[PDB]
C-alpha cells in the first residue's frame, strides 16, 4: 500500500 | 558523448508528451504536463540555513557513482534528475551516473540518455524491482562510495560534498540529505524542515517525528549538525559501496518496492553502523499518493511479504508488536530467509532491544504482559487526559497520533493506564464521573475487559461501560451497557 | 498530657459541626460534614511504589520539630493532622509539634491540641499570615530539622525516615514528599503520579509538569530516587533548622498566601541548595478551588505583591516576561526590598540565567523578537497543522491547552510559525489553500500582521485575510477581507 510520506 | 547542456531536451521529452484532452496524472500519478513545462536545468530556491552557505569539509573528497533505477518514469523528471547531478556536483566528485532500467515499457527513455557524459544505463531484461535494481547498479559501480537516487529528484546547492565529508570520515555512517518536497501538482520546490527523524509505529510504516525540545535545546550551538536517525526514508542516500558489500547489499528476495529501508535501517544499526540526516544537503523529491507501476499481485501482499522478510530477521520477539498492529500479516508468506539469518549471525549484530533502548528510546513500547495498548479510539476521537493528574477527570479530543495525552495501555493487572495513573471506578451509579488515580494492583475498581469482539470496555463484575455521552460537559463516565455509540472503543494494538 | 488515642474527637470536633441543613461548603471551601464523619486515625490507602513497601527504614535519623500554622480550620481536619504525624511517625523522631493559630476566631481549636502528647501552641495575637507565622514556628523549633505541613494534611506509612535521610546527608537539600490528594468533596485520599515534577509558566503561578520521556527512562533502574525538581509546591516539605536561618528564612514582608514557594525555590537553588520530591514520602492534602479566609490586600494584589517581591530580588532581567504575562502586576506596590538583596549578596548566589540553564531548562524563554505566542484561536478551535509537514495544509480542531500542534508564534520577521514551518501564500486568488513551508525571512509570501484590534490575521501587502470556511473541505484558505483569530 502507500508511498514513502512527506517532509 | 554529449556535455549535458547540448542535450536535446525537447527532442527527448518530446514524443512522450501528454497529448490533446488526455489525464495529466494517469502515467506517473504526478502531473506530467507541468513537469514538461520545466526546463532540465531549471533553477530552484536554495533552502539550506545560512551557515550551510559558507560552511565546509575536507579537499580530497571520494568520488561516487549515482545509481538511478527506474520503471516507467517520466522522461522529463528523469533528464531533470540527471542534469541536477552533473550541474550541482563538482565533476571530479562524479565517477559516473548509472541508470538501472526496471524493464520499462520503452527502452529508449534509458538508451537516449546513455549518450551524455558520465551516464551509462543498464536494462534489466525483466521487472525485477528496485531492491534487485539497486544492487545491480551497486555491483557495477567503480567508486569507493555509492550514491542512490529515487528517478525524479532535484539536487540543490553543494548537496554532494557534506554528504561525502561524512562517509569519508567514518565508512560505517550511511547518511541521507533532508529531502525537500517538489508538489506533485504544480512542481514548485519547497524547503522541509530541518527539525525532523526519521521513524515509524508498530506497523512498520516510515514517518516523519519532530526532534524532541531536548534534542533542539542540545543543537542550539551549532544547528546544521548532522541527526542521527532511526531510520532513513530510504530512496536517497550516500554508503561507503566496500560496507555496503559486507553488511549484505540489500535482501535479493524483496520485490518491486517496501521496506528495505526498514530492513536496510536496523541491519546498520544493529551491526555497528549509523544513520545520518545531514541538513547542508538538500535534495528535491516528488512525493505522491499512489504507485503508478504494478505490483505482482498487489501492493498490499508485496509490501507486507517485504516488511515480513525484515521483522522475521531482525527485530526478536518485538515482531510480535508489528502482528499485534498488522495482524493480515500472519497469513502472508515470505519465503526462505536462511541467507539473512546467517549474514546476522556472521555480523555479530545485536539484539533489537539494544536497537530500541539506544537508537530508537522514543518509540514507545508495550510491557510484555500488556493486553492492548496505543490509543483508544471512538470514531475520529481518542481517550484523552485532557492534561489532568491524580482526581481529574477524562475526556476525548480528536486523535493526533503524536501519543502523550492519548497514550494508554490494558495491562495484564486489568487496568487502562496513562503513566502510572488508572482509570478508576469512584462510584458504581450510572452516570457517574470516572477519575484518574495512581494505579494500584489490587483497587478493584480499576478493572476493565474488552467486549463485544474488542469494540467495548465494561468495568470488571458490573454492567458499567465506559461511556463518551458526558465528555463536553463533565467528562467520561460509567453507564449501564448498551448499544449507544458513546460506548464503542478500540485500542491501536491488541495482542 | 494525653496520648493521642485517648484524646476525645467527638467532644473537641461536635460543637463545631454543620448545623442542620446549612451550607457544608462556606466554612472551609471543602466538605465539612464529610471531613467530619472520618475517624481521627482513619484508615487511608498504601499509595506508595512497591520497592518503598520493602525498604526497612533507618531510624538513627535527627528528630524533628513540625511545625503546622492555621487560620479557621475545620477542627476534624487539623485533629486528624496532627494525629496522623504521631501515628505514622517513629515516635523519637518527633520532637514537638508547634501548632501556631494565625489569629482564628476561636482560640480554643488550637488550645484543646495542646493536652495532647508533643503538641505546643502559639497563638498570633492578630493576623499575620502563612509566612510570618511559618517564621514564628520555626523560631520556636527546639530540633535539628523543621517539618511543614499544611493543617488538612494526612501522612502516610512512613512518610517520615525518608524525607530525613535526605537531609542527614546533606543538610543543602530541602525535601518534599509526593503529595496525595484528599478530594474536596468526598474527602477519599487519592495517590497521586509519581512521574511530576514542579515548575511554572512566566505568570509564575505554580504547575505540575509531567517528566520527559527520557528522564523516566533514566530512572528505569532506580524508579524511587530522588527527583530533582525546579520548584516545590510550598506547603510540605522539610529543611535543615540551620539551614533554613542561614538562607533567610522566609521574606518577612510577604502576606496572607503568597508567592513564598516561589521565592524559596528560586533563593535555595541560585545559593546553593537543591530542591527534591521523594516518592517513597507519601502524605495527602485537601487541595481546594478556593481560598475560606480573607485577604486585606487582595487576594489578587496579595498574590502579585508577594510574587514582585519575589521577582524584583531574584529574577534579574527576566522579571519582564513576568510582567509581560501580568501587565497588570507594574501598578501593585510591593514596599522595601533592601534587606532581602543585601541577603542575596551576602550569600553569593548565581544569576536568575543560571537557574534558567541549569535548573530549570525546559521552561521556554522568548528571547524573541515575537510579536504574539501561545495558540490561535477561533472560538472553541484553534489553528492545528494537523500533524502535518512542509508542504501540507493547515487546520483546526478544538483547543485542547496542550500546547504541541496548537502552538505558534507571530515572529519579529511578521510569520506565522510553528516550529521552523510558516503559514506561506502559495497562491493569492481568493479560495486558495494556504501551505506550510520552512521559513524564510525573505519569503514575502509568509508575511502576516495582526488587525482589528489584534481580532484578525491579513497577509501582508494584499487585501487577504487567513479563513478557515474551508477547513474540513480541504484546509485554512486566504479570502477577501471564519476570519476571526486571537492568540
Ligand atoms: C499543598 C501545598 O503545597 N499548599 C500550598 C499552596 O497553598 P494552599 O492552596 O494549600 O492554601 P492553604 O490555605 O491550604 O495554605 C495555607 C496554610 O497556611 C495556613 N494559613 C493561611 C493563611 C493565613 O493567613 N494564615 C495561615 O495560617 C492555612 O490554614 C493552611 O494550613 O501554596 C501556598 C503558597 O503560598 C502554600 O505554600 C501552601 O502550603
Ligand atoms: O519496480 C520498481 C519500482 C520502483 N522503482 C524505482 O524505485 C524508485 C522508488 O520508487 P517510488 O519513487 O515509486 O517510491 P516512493 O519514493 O514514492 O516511495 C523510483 O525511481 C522507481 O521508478 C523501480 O525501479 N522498479
Ligand atoms: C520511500 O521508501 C521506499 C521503500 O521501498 C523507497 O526507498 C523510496 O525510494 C522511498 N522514497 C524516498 C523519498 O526516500
Ligand atoms: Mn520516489
Ligand atoms: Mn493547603
Amino acid at each position: 500500500d502507500s508511498t514513502t510520506p512527506a517532509p | 558523448k554529449v556535455r549535458w547542456p547540448d542535450f536535446n531536451q525537447e527532442a527527448y521529452v518530446g514524443g512522450t508528451m501528454v497529448r490533446s484532452g488526455q489525464d495529466p496524472y494517469a502515467r506517473n500519478k504526478f502531473n506530467q504536463v507541468e513537469s514538461d513545462k520545466l526546463r532540465m536545468d531549471r533553477a530552484i530556491p536554495d533552502t539550506r540555513h545560512d551557515q550551510c552557505q559558507r560552511k565546509q569539509w575536507r579537499v580530497d573528497l571520494p568520488a561516487t557513482s549515482v545509481v538511478i533505477t527506474f520503471h516507467n518514469e517520466a522522461r522529463s523528471a528523469l533528464l531533470r534528475t540527471v542534469v541536477s547531478v552533473l550541474k550541482k556536483s563538482p565533476p571530479h566528485l562524479i565517477k559516473e551516473i548509472i541508470l538501472v532500467d526496471d524493464y520499462s515499457n520503452d527502452p529508449e527513455d534509458g538508451a537516449l540518455l546513455g549518450k551524455i557524459e558520465k551516464v551509462r544505463v543498464l536494462r534489466n531484461d525483466r521487472r525485477e524491482g528496485l531492491m534487485r535494481s539497486r544492487v545491480r547498479g551497486a555491483d557495477a559501480a567503480q567508486a569507493k562510495v555509492l550514491t542512490f537516487l529515487d528517478s525524479h529528484c532535484e539536487c540543490n546547492e553543494h548537496w554532494l560534498e557534506p554528504l561525502l565529508e561524512r562517509v569519508a570520515e567514518d565508512r560505517t555512517r550511511v547518511v541521507s540529505p533532508i529531502i525537500d518536497v517538489i508538489n506533485m501538482d504544480n512542481f514548485q520546490y519547497v524547503g522541509a524542515s530541518a527539525d525532523l527523524k526519521g521513524g515509524f509505529d508498530w506497523n512498520l510504516v516510515f514517518k516523519w517525528d519532530y526532534m524532541t525540545p531536548e534534542q533542539r535545546r542540545s543543537r542550539q550551538g551549532n544547528p546544521v549538525a548532522p541527526i542521527k536517525t532511526p531510520m532513513i526514508a530510504g530512496g536517497l542516500f550516500v554508503m561507503d559501496k566496500f560496507y555496503f558489500e559486507e553488511l549484505g547489499k540489500y535482501d535479493m528476495m524483496m520485490d518491486v518496492w517496501g521496506g528495505e529501508n526498514l530492513e536496510i535501517s536496523f541491519r546498520v544499526w544493529q551491526c555497528g553502523g549509523s544513520l545520518e540526516i545531514i541538513p547542508c544537503s538538500r535534495v528535491g523529491h516528488v512525493f505522491r499518493k499512489q504507485h503508478p507501476y504494478t505490483f505482482p499481485g498487489g501492493s498490499g501482499t508485496v509490501f507486507a511479504r517485504n516488511t515480513r522478510r525484515a521483522a522475521e530477521v531482525w527485530m526478536d520477539e518485538y515482531k510480535n508488536f508489528y502482528y499485534a498492529a498488522v495482524p493480515s500479516a500472519r497469513n502472508v508468506p515470505y519465503g526462505n530467509i536462511q541467507s539473512r539469518l546467517e549474514l546476522r549471525k556472521k555480523l555479530s549484530c545485536k539484539p533489537f532491544k539494544w536497537y530500541l533502548e539506544n537508537v530508537y528510546p522514543e518509540l514507545r513500547v508495550p510491557d510484555h504482559q500488556d493486553i492492548a495498548f496505543g490509543a483508544l479510539q471512538q470514531g475520529t476521537n481518542c481517550l484523552d487526559t485532557l492534561g489532568h493528574f491524580a482526581d481529574g477527570v477524562v475526556g476525548v479530543y480528536e486523535c493526533h497520533n503524536a501519543g502523550g495525552n492519548q497514550e494508554w495501555a490494558l495491562t495484564k493487572e486489568k487496568s487502562v493506564k496513562h503513566m502510572d495513573l488508572c482509570l478508576t471506578v469512584v462510584d458504581r451509579a450510572p452516570g457517574s464521573l470516572i477519575k484518574l488515580q495512581g494505579c494500584r494492583e489490587d483497587d478493584s475498581r480499576q478493572k476493565w475487559e474488552q467486549i463485544e469482539g474488542n469494540s467495548k470496555l465494561r468495568h470488571v463484575g458490573s454492567n458499567l461501560c465506559l461511556d463518551s455521552r458526558t465528555a463536553k460537559s463533565g467528562g467520561l463516565s460509567v453507564e449501564v451497557c448498551g448499544p449507544a455509540l458513546s460506548q464503542q472503543w478500540k485500542f491501536t494494538l491488541n495482542l
